């Protein structure tokens, strides 16, 4: 659909656990979004020219072209789109802090509208096609003949 | 400025036709340009039959004998400076004539009276005189002819090749003569005596009167010419010259024999566009036609596809359209052969044409209906011109035919029908096409690399391919464009950027192309051209396409009809070529393509199917003008066609290019590919493929209709090949060597840069293993794409500064702006002075500068009411200006509020819709303005969703709640400049206080248009730049439309300072002024007063969401939604800090600098330099143009007058002296003068002054009445409020009624007229243009528009023309007579009754958005009775009696037009 | 008119870039036309100046021919056209000439660029 | 209420000063002082006792029902200077008004206009 309903939906993220319940294990919080709750919650995105979400983003994903191909099915090609750009997309959506990087600028959460749920749909979009087989390893065509070395095995050395 | 002409019917020569001709001419002084010499004119000229005695007693009195057949006189414009160039003019014409063999009698010299002629049309004042050569060799009066105009065309070519100047022959020939010249038109006569004797008599007279923009006249370009006399201007003379250009290399003819090749060039230089068309006419009617068939065949009518023309006329206008291509653009014509004597109009009918004939077998036209005056039991019937129509008078068997008489009896000499039957069509190639040889389409991995090779993104798919394929209508954009131009980009701009499109500012109106369609055809025709000068049936024999764009399937049908006849170039150049590849690819090419024509290829198909790896492709565009430029220069154009095989073209835009610079049929492949591709993946859902592929062509289609009616041009033909286009950034030699005829006043990058760019993205696309298409930004921004001039970091620190009100902060907003790259014309520029600094301090004060900026306008449709009410009580606090652009305003808000805010608007704006034009929204501002075209969408009108408009919006305009309200192109008011002159009088009349100013839009020409409203009177200019803003408008027309202000500010002022006019009026600029430099260079360059715009709407909280027309802007500034409306949070300090920090830093500068005020640099065009972007850039780019300062003299270089204007004064000044007690003591008055043609706006004045004192609705109806006897002038009645009565006794000419606010106005023949009132012409052209609310009653027929943008009249008419009731919203009209065709089109609002007598209606009508049926409920019937007793009651007419007599047979004659969308809204419904 | 003179200007840009050199740009001539008369002052044509450098290298004299061969193909072309009030007043890379109908004393305060050091 | 006055621009100072009043003569524009009629020179406009309504014998201050035959004499006018002192007198209580005087055609009037 015209992916514009930020006017007529509201925002929620997905499932959570009480308080109660929480205390006892060590598992997540929260939950993946179901389909139908993804697809609406995808489609709150205005397509904004000049995208806040976007500058704000260290890495810089291009955000609103997988929420729209979030938002129509097509959910492969949004893998690749969300893929080409960050290595750890998953990773990602569930540590890094979305309040003061992309959450918390977007346009329509300026105006008291509530912020589209971007980190939530990178872990729907990108944990629903590992299950799929959609994720490939990017062997090398010629094996070139030099080799390199690096120091620590962290996010920067991986 | 008009044309006329008279004729006597039966053909006896007659002085009284004479008289009456210069009677005529001395009453056209109110349509000219007054000046304040007194005696300095623009044109005049008069066109007669030669009389014979008087030359003849010449002769006698001489010492020879008078001869006995007629005698040839010459009329010649000589030298006057130097006494040598006279003698060998005199011998060259002396060694020429005597070639022949004919006796040359003698000269003479015509007496003039120098003493009238200003000052500036004396310097240049040519030697006239006359020469007498008589036939001895005894030859018939034809033969003669021909042979004078051989001898005038040997002695032009002969007196140029010696390089003459001021050389010029007005007529040669045995026939007519021509008295023309530059004085007024009164001081004809009294500069040429002879005209006053008493031998003076002809049987024919032509005379004309013109108006021109600048102020050097030259004497040799003053109509009537040599058979012809036109009033308008033609919109295609640069396409119809070249087109020419290759006729002339194949037409022959045995009556001009050997002389023949004399004759080749036909169209020569230095002439206008009725020059060449006269010429043109000429060498076409001296070969054997007549004037109506020639007429028929450059001009030609409306092929329409209706019922209401029997086929005999459609044969011959098929036939006339195969065989010549169309002369378009506005024209009223007044020709004459040797015999025949025919005034036509043009196939839309914009100039108006009004004729009489009188009992003594005398036809008078012209364009006023009140020129000669003719006692009024003299007339047998009065009558107009439509389009297309013609009136001709046969002088030789003395008879008038009218147009269907003549039609009738010109589709009688060739069987027509029997020739038009050997074209062929295309849609039965297509069938009787087998349903195989469908080949398969190609890899993905192919698709891919062959789109990234172009630059095609994957949002040029998702964004302006999938609406095209789903709908069949293009993207919609709402917002400018804040992208860098071509030249100064860095990615893969295709070749297609550098061409911006053209347009038609005040001189030339546009085309409406959503309801006048009908008019429109995109015919194609292959194997056409041929011998212009035959008539037989192998003239008819070609290929027809019902469209320029091809889809694969019908390009094979096309090429298997072809056949063995077409020969295929290659257009790519090889990628290891070297340095100049390109160059030898070029060459190579326009090679083959002309070795491969000489040897009887008749079909070129340039196709570039070899692109692989090692072979890069020529940018279509440069390969195709190569070749239809060589074809042209080489005389072989005349022999193929030219068909291109395209793989960038994907938008409307290439298509426009391609077909302007002279392609045939343009086929796109690639987009058919994507097509597809995308289909099978099943994105478009439940539509079978050849769906898609006709919507999408449709959407093509009718795209190009669009941009090609920006320019007035209806036809494809005439547009073809013509380069209307102008290239910004495209070296001076490529332009003037690769395309016919395009101005670069700025050099560019050559083919080098070309040929770099192309082989970075070749290499780019197909070493690189591609696995996807960039994202890519052009229309919206990404952090891969382009840079934009509005990024995220700017605006949070604009709104930042602006919040907190932190002079730092906004310094450092304004240095994060000036440090990008160069993006813009601007950013070149360099500021350096020589003066030592001087203390801030020491500038003026920031209040005198900061009332020197204002907002411009926005309608309250785009905005809200809250955003468009704060702007105006943020600008009205400071002392500025504001402006409330088009949709009215709100009355309410006339009041300061209790607080102190005032919620008004100081301009007031005349838009195209007249959308709350009434009689107090205009006596409400201090500054009126005309809004001729705007910066974001040139030549188009104004956008309206459906879902914007609300109640208040709806009762705000006058309109239907929940319409769709898209404004007309053109104006109907503007169709050249002396209607606006007449409008800018009409405006100053209305308000007696305001100022007016015209907005125009930055292009090349804007100098002479400039130079040409600065005469009308007008007092402030406007120049918009290409990057303006809007609310809703189509994507092309945003990116592909314009030029910088930088041209055109600098163009305007250097032509005003020319002609010594920069003294009277202002200049003021807007479009991307975003700092304070930028003030600062505007300034520099010309400008006086500057517009913010965009900014204003981001300090109040927009962040550029570009979802404006969609009605969900989030933050509420452009949305009628009422939740959003609720989260505004603008304020107007934020707009009042913005305007002070803006100053501020002009402040800052100027101090910098060294001067004290900003009128000390104005003009300074020296304290600007140009610096390169460096050695690895390599453009050539010289500013030059736009840094050359032209000297004023004695006035200063800016407006030094107080106060506007001021207009000559009408009778509405007597009124007022009259109708005191009215005024004083409250009193009902009764007046009666004498209505003549040249008082202009009568009725104007007193409506201000009732509505001042007053108000609209403050009396009641009849309180004032004044009756007129006579012809009135134009726009009659104009803005008339309630409480006046206005009674015409003879009838109106144009505009009568236009703006009505209430008023009432009734026009009827005189009493002692024996005349049926229903069947000739009353009234004019453009008839209630945007009424408000009154009534009319007219008792005759009416012209063409009639009745358009009705909101609240009621009128009663007996008659009506073409393209009535257009576009109307409110009110009823009743008309009791016939229509025309495209009747009520576009209507939205309101009812019409038509009296059909013929049932001829279900024809005419435009029956798509109303419905008609026949009256079934009498709540309906009683109103019809109401108003037709209101009729007969006024103007007391004879066939609304009659009606009204036998009333139950004729209700039954009545058909009811009710628009579609009103039909669940009314009160009573139409049904049972 | 504003038109011929970028007719004028692209025909000589179309002639000089024919053999090869490079076009530097156009410069406008400073004047004072406080000093001319009036009979003198309404035929005043557009004076300018054009910069075009030499990088292929030739010789002094190589240079001067083209430069002439230069002139006269340009004076051809726009004579072709039939183009008035157009004039070179010289081209080559030895000399300049600086003329024109003020006073003989008036000459340094038309054209101030000889004023310079 | 339809802006049609009903006054008029013109009073007249009859013979018999049946309605002159201040208010009368201050609701003009111009005067005029009747000397003698067309019909009937030398003689006072009469009115049958049976025209002499309610309404008009308020409007002239007299009694209904009664003949009303005005003076043939005026009673202020016995000589020109008599007519001077009168002109004197309207153009000072009404200072906007102009004064025409009403004379019948005969033969010598000529002096008469001369000393008017
Ligand atoms: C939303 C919007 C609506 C506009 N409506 C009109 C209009 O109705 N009439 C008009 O002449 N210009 C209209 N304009 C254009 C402005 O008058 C002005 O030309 C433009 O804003 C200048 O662009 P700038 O802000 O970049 O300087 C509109 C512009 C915008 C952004
Ligand atoms: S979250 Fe907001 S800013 Fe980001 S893409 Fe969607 S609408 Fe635009
Ligand atoms: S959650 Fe994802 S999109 Fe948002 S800032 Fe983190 S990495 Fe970027
Ligand atoms: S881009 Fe348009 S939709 Fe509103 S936020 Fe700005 S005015």
């Amino acid at each position: 659909q015209r992916m514009l309903g930020f006017v007529h939906t509201a925002q929620r993220m997905p499932d959570k656990r009480p308080a109660a319940e929480r205390r006892q294990d060590f598992a997540e919080i929260y939950a993946r979004f179901s389909d139908e709750r993804a697809n609406e919650q995808a489609n709150r995105c205005s397509q904004c020219g000049v995208p806040f979400c976007q500058v704000h983003c260290p890495v810089s994903n291009n955000i609103p072209d997988w929420l729209k191909l979030t938002s129509e099915g097509r959910l492969e090609e949004a893998y690749e789109v969300s893929q080409a750009t960050n290595n750890f997309p998953e990773i990602c959506g569930r540590i890094c802090p979305q309040d003061r990087l992309c959450e918390g600028n977007c346009v329509i959460e300026q105006s008291t509208h509530g912020a589209v749920t971007i980190g939530s749909v990178e872990k729907y979009i990108n944990d629903t096609a590992w299950d799929q087989g959609w994720v490939k390893p990017r062997t090398p065509s010629r094996e070139l003949g030099l080799s390199v070395g690096v120091i620590g095995a962290g996010p920067a050395g991986l | 400025c008009g044309v006329g002409f008279i004729a006597a019917i039966d053909g006896k020569p007659r002085r009284s036709v004479v008289e009456k001709g210069i009677e005529a001419l001395k009453a056209v002084w109110h349509r000219g340009a007054v000046d304040a010499d007194g005696k300095t004119g623009d044109g005049a000229g008069i066109h007669v039959a030669v009389p014979q005695k008087f030359f003849k007693d010449h002769v006698k009195v001489i010492g020879h004998r008078a001869p006995d057949n007629k005698l040839a006189v010459g009329q010649v414009f000589l030298p006057r400076i130097s006494l040598d160039a006279q003698e060998a003019c005199r011998c060259i014409v002396e060694t020429e004539i005597l070639a022949f063999g004919y006796y040359i009698y003698g000269w003479r010299q015509v007496p003039i009276n120098v003493d009238i002629i200003g000052e500036k049309a004396n310097a240049t004042r040519p030697e006239i005189e006359q020469i007498i050569v008589g036939n001895n060799k005894g030859v018939s009066d034809e033969q003669f002819e021909l042979d004078l105009y051989i001898i005038r065309r040997r002695i032009e070519k002969a007196v140029k090749g010696e390089q003459i100047n001021d050389f010029y022959i007005c007529s040669l020939s045995a026939r007519s003569i021509i008295y023309k010249g530059m004085f007024l038109a009164e001081q004809l006569t009294t500069f040429y005596p002879d005209l006053l004797d008493e031998r003076f008599e002809s049987d024919f007279a032509i005379y004309h009167q013109r108006y021109s923009t600048n102020t050097f006249p030259t004497w040799p370009l003053a109509q009537p010419f040599r058979m012809l006399a036109h009033n308008g201007e033609i919109n295609t003379v640069k396409g119809n010259v070249n087109w020419m250009k290759a006729h002339e290399t194949r037409m022959e003819h045995p009556a001009f024999g050997t002389h023949m090749q004399d004759l080749k060039p036909v169209i020569g230089v230095g002439l206008s566009d009725s020059g060449s068309l006269d010429t043109v006419f000429e060498v076409m009617v001296r070969a054997g036609r007549t004037a109506p068939m020639v007429k028929m065949m450059l001009v030609p009518q409306a092929l329409t596809s209706s019922q209401t023309t029997p086929d005999n006329h459609k044969a011959l206008i098929q036939y006339c359209n195969s065989v010549m291509e169309p002369w378009d653009g506005p024209a009223a014509l007044a020709m004459t052969d040797g015999r025949w004597v025919v005034g036509g109009m043009d196939r839309n009918g914009l100039r108006p044409m009004r004729y009489t004939i009188t009992t003594d077998g005398l036809i008078i036209g012209g364009s006023e209906t009140g020129m000669v005056k003719i006692d009024e039991t003299q007339v047998i019937e009065k009558g107009r011109l439509g389009p297309g129509e013609m009136i001709a008078v046969d002088l030789q068997s003395g008879k008038l035919y009218r147009d269907r008489e003549l039609k009738d009896h010109l589709a009688t000499l060739k069987p027509w029908d029997k020739w038009v039957q050997n074209t062929t069509h295309l849609d039965e190639l297509v069938k009787t096409a087998s349903l195989k040889g469908e080949p398969s389409d190609m890899d993905k991995a192919e698709l891919r690399r062959r789109q990234q090779a172009f630059g095609l993104t994957m949002e040029d798919m998702e964004l302006i391919l999938h609406p095209m394929v789903e709908d069949g209508k293009e993207a919609i954009g709402s917002m400018g464009d804040d992208s860098p131009i071509a030249v100064l980009s860095d990615k893969y701009r295709g070749l297609h950027h550098f061409f911006r499109q053209n347009f038609s500012q005040v001189t030339n109106p546009p085309i409406d192309s959503l309801r006048e369609r009908r008019v429109m055809s995109l015919k194609t025709r292959l194997g056409n051209l041929g011998n212009i000068l035959d008539e037989d049936e192998t003239q008819t024999r070609l290929l027809q396409l019902e469209s320029p764009v091809l889809t694969t399937a019908e390009f094979r049908a096309m090429r298997d009809y072809m056949g063995d006849t077409a020969a295929e170039i290659d257009a790519t150049f090889p990628v290891d070529g070297g340095p100049e590849a390109l160059r030898d690819a070029l060459r190579r090419i326009r090679q083959e393509t002309e070795d491969a024509v000489r040897g009887g290829a008749t079909h070129v198909i340039l196709t570039d199917e070899a692109m692989g790896p090692a072979r890069a492709a020529i940018p279509a565009i440069l390969a195709t003008g190569a070749v239809h430029t060589h074809l042209i220069r080489s005389n072989l154009r005349t022999f193929t066609s030219l068909n291109v095989r395209t793989a960038e073209g994907l938008d409307t835009h290439y298509f426009a290019v391609l077909i302007g610079v002279g392609a045939t049929t343009v086929n796109a492949y690639l987009a058919q590919e994507a097509i597809a591709e995308r289909h099978r993946r099943g994105l478009f859902g439940s539509m079978p493929l050849e769906k898609g592929m006709a919507n999408y062509k449709k959407a093509i289609d009718d795209g190009l209709l669009k941009i090609m009616s920006k320019m007035g041009i209806s036809v494809i033909s005439s547009y073809r090949g013509g380069g209307n286009f102008e290239a910004i950034g495209l070296s001076r030699a490529l332009v003037a060597e690769h395309f016919p005829a395009m101005v670069s006043r700025i050099s560019g990058i050559g083919l080098n840069g070309i040929q770099k760019k192309v082989l970075e993205q070749h290499a780019t696309a197909y070493n690189e293993e591609v696995v996807a298409l960039p994202v890519g930004g052009f229309y919206r921004f990404r952090k891969s794409g382009d840079r934009h001039g509005w990024e995220g970091g700017v605006i949070h620190t604009l709104q930042q500064a602006v919040t907190n009100d932190s002079y730092t902060t906004f310094k450092k907003y304004s240095e994060q702006v000036n440090k990008r790259p160069p993006m813009q014309l601007r950013d070149l520029l360099e500021l350096r002075s020589t003066k030592a600094p001087v203390p801030v301090d020491e500038v003026e004060s920031i209040t005198a500068i900061r009332k020197r900026f204002i907002t411009p306008g926005m309608s309250m449709g785009a905005l809200s009411p809250e955003a468009h009410g704060t702007l105006n009580v943020a600008m009205n606090r400071i002392g500025a200006k504001s402006d409330s652009g088009e949709g009215g305003e709100d009355p309410a808000r006339f009041r300061p509020d209790k607080n102190g805010d005032n919620w008004n608007s100081a301009i007031k704006q005349v838009a195209s819709g007249r959308f709350g034009v009434t009689a107090e929204y205009l006596n409400q501002c201090r500054e009126l303005e005309i809004k001729v075209a705007q910066g974001a969408k040139p030549g188009e009108g104004g956008q309206l969703p459906g879902f914007k408009v609300t109640e208040m919006i709806a009762r705000l305009r006058h309109s239907t709640p929940g319409v769709m309200l898209i404004s007309p192109p053109p104006h109907h008011d503007i169709y050249s400049i002396e209607d606006l002159a007449q409008l800018i009088y009409d405006l100053k009349q209305i308000n007696p206080d305001a100022k007016v100013t015209v907005k125009l839009v930055s292009r090349s020409g804007i100098g002479t248009i400039a130079a040409g409203v600065a005469k009308a009177n007008a007092d402030i200019i406007l120049i918009s730049g290409n990057s303006g803003g809007t609310g809703a408008s189509p994507q092309t027309s945003i990116k592909f439309a314009g030029l910088p202000w930088e041209m055109g500010l600098s163009e305007v002022h250097q032509v005003l300072t020319l002609n010594r006019l920069r003294h009277r009026v202002r200049l003021r600029t807007d479009g991307g002024l975003k700092t304070g430099r930028d003030i600062v260079i505007a300034a520099m360059l010309g400008a006086e007063e500057f517009g913010i715009g965009t900014a204003s709407l981001i300090a109040m909280g927009c962040i550029m969401v570009r979802q404006c027309h969609s009605n969900t802007c989030p933050v509420g500034v452009c949305v009628q939604d009422d939740k959003l409306r609720q989260k505004f949070v603008g304020t107007p300090e934020k707009v009042v800090n913005l305007f002070t920090f803006l100053a501020e830093e002009v402040r800052e500068i100027l101090a910098g600098l060294g001067f004290r005020s900003l009128n000390e640099v104005i003009g300074r065009t020296d304290l600007l330099h140009q610096v390169s972007r460096g050695a690895e850039h390599l453009d050539d780019l010289d500013l030059n143009p736009r840094l050359a300062q032209v000297d004023p003299g004695e006035n200063a270089r800016y407006c030094t007058l107080q106060g506007r204007n001021e207009v000559p004064d009408t009778l509405d000044a007597r009124i007022v002296a009259d109708a005191r007690p009215l005024f004083e003591e409250g009193e009902k008055m009764q007046l009666a003068y004498n209505a003549r043609n040249t008082q202009r706006a009568i009725g104007t004045r007193l409506s201000s002054m009732v509505t001042r004192k007053f108000g609209m609705f403050g009396l009641q109806p009849g309180h004032i009445t004044i009756r007129l006897r006579g012809t009135a002038g134009q726009s009659l009645g104009a803005f008339a409020v309630q409480g006046i009565k206005l009674e015409v006794m003879g009838d109106a000419n144009d505009y009568v009624g236009k703006g009505l606010s209430g008023g009432t106005i009734v026009v009827r023949p005189t009493t002692s007229s024996p005349l049926e009132t229903n069947k000739n012409t009353i009234i004019g052209n453009t008839v209630l243009y945007g009424a408000t609310a009154g009534k009319l009653f007219a008792a005759g027929q009416a012209g063409e528009r009639f009745a358009v943008r009705n909101s609240g009249a009621t009128v009663v008419v007996e008659g009506c023309g073409s393209n009535g009731c257009e576009y109307m919203t409110g009110g009823t009209a009743v008309i009791l007579g016939r229509v025309g065709d495209n009747f009520a089109a576009g209507m939205t609002g309101g009812m019409a009754y038509v009296y059909d007598l013929d049932d001829s209606l279900p024809l005419y009508i435009n029956d798509e958005s109303v419905i008609f049926q026949r009256i079934e409920v009498g709540h309906y019937e009683s109103q019809l009775k109401h108003l037709i007793e209101e009729h007969v009651t006024e103007t007391q007419s004879r066939f609304a009696a009659e009606i009204l007599n036998d009333w139950a047979r004729e209700v039954t004659k009545f058909w009811q037009v009710v628009p579609k969308e009103m039909l669940n809204r009314l009160e009573v419904p139409v049904h049972l």
